[PDB]
């Protein structure tokens, strides 16, 4: 929001922007150390080992 | 007599006032830094610097 005298308010004194997660619901760890992962399911009628 | 709208206008162009704006948050942050934080004071050399069109 600005005014014609020059006074203005931006998106830094009303909010704090930061790079963060898209969703915070799921997170994981491996032997105590925090680690993400991806779980693969197999398509129907496909072979496993190949 | 005493109408609101004017008929003409005269003005002086030497010198010229320029008024800028400043949010109060930066002013209080400069006040809290100027005395207890990073102590700094320039002096009369910090009267004024230039502007940009």
């Amino acid at each position: 929001k600005v005014n014609p005298d020059g006074s203005q308010v931006r998106l830094k004194d009303v909010a704090d922007v930061g790079l963060g997660g898209q969703d915070y619901s799921i997170n994981a760890q491996f032997n105590g150390s925090p680690a993400s992962g991806i779980a693969i399911k197999l398509a129907t009628g496909a072979n496993a080992l190949d | 007599n005493g109408q609101a709208n004017a008929m003409a206008t005269v003005q002086q162009l030497d010198p010229i006032y320029v008024d800028v704006t400043q949010p109060s948050t930066a002013l209080l942050r400069l006040r809290r830094e100027l005395a207890s934080g990073q102590l700094e004071r320039a002096g009369d050399n910090a009267a004024k610097v230039s502007l940009k069109l």
